[PDB]
């Protein structure tokens, strides 16, 4: 158990899950709205 | 055209009548069809133009943005009949008094089309607000082109605006529009 | 809507050329005027037209 060459390293773990979660998904949201904010803004200089 | 009871059609359109009839002070008629005349029969004359003309505008509750017009079995058809006030939302022109495509050159249709379609409808199954502006404004335009007074068209002016109002916030509470969560653009940027 | 501006505009002008009343004109002009915004909301509902899709150099520059 304590030496096995394949080790399945993740971050962010929730006990009962097989995998872990992405330290991005915490900050996916703000991600998100400021992709939409960004793109109006250089829209409206190609308007410009 | 009322398939409860055929009395209302007719009740209601006589009442728009009797109504401008009113505007240049004249007493109530009883019976539309035999009451001839030339005052009667330019007041319904005006009616007619200015029911279909407000219809035509487009609002919430007569426009439908899924209406289908089915082209013909063997031919591809479709006719383009006079009830068409709008037919919007594609490329549609009444090229010879059929449905042309513009955008495609053709005429023939192969299946039936979506389209948003404006209906003419009949007068007396209109919202009340509407059917109060309607003869609201067909009496002030029965004044100006026959009686033709002074104080009559200001009095009436007032009471075209203020039935034109009532319309306009029938028209936002029926739709009941939204700039977050009804706008067809800013819910996409809302999602998070 | 077309037809409607079409038959105000010309009562409008027979009536200038031919009958000449004062407040027959002026209740058709404004008669005309309104008719004129409804051809005008119908062009626009009809074209669609768009300053960043439909337009012929923005929606290049739109590209990325």
């Amino acid at each position: 158990l304590e030496e096995c060459p394949y080790i399945p390293v993740r971050m962010v773990r929730i006990d009962g899950e097989s995998y872990g979660r992405s330290y991005v998904e915490e900050y996916l949201g703000d991600l998100k709205s400021l992709e939409n904010l960004q793109e109006s803004i250089v829209k409206m200089a190609m308007i410009t | 055209m009322n398939m409860q009871d055929a009395y209302f059609g007719s009740a209601a359109e006589l009442d728009a009548v009797n109504e401008m009839l009113a505007a240049i002070g004249e007493s109530p008629v009883t019976t539309l069809d035999e009451d001839g005349s030339a005052d009667v029969a330019n007041a319904r004359r005006i009616l007619n133009r200015i029911n279909r003309q407000i219809q035509s505008k487009g609002w919430a509750f007569n426009i439908n943005e899924s209406a289908t017009l089915t082209p013909d079995a063997s031919t591809g058809l479709i006719p383009f009949r006079p009830a068409y006030l709008s037919i919007l939302g594609g490329q549609y022109i009444n090229r010879g008094g059929w449905v042309y495509d513009k955008s495609t050159g053709t005429d023939t249709f192969s299946g039936p089309i979506t389209v948003t379609l404006i209906t003419l409808q009949d007068y007396d199954e209109m919202p009340e607000c509407f059917r109060q502006w309607i003869v609201t404004k067909a009496s002030r335009q029965f004044n100006s082109r026959f009686f033709g007074a002074e104080d009559v068209e200001n009095s009436l002016a007032q009471e075209e605006m203020e039935a034109r109002m009532a319309c306009n916030e029938y028209e936002m509470d029926f739709g009941q529009y939204n700039m977050l969560d009804g706008d067809a653009y800013v819910q996409g940027l809302i999602g998070r």
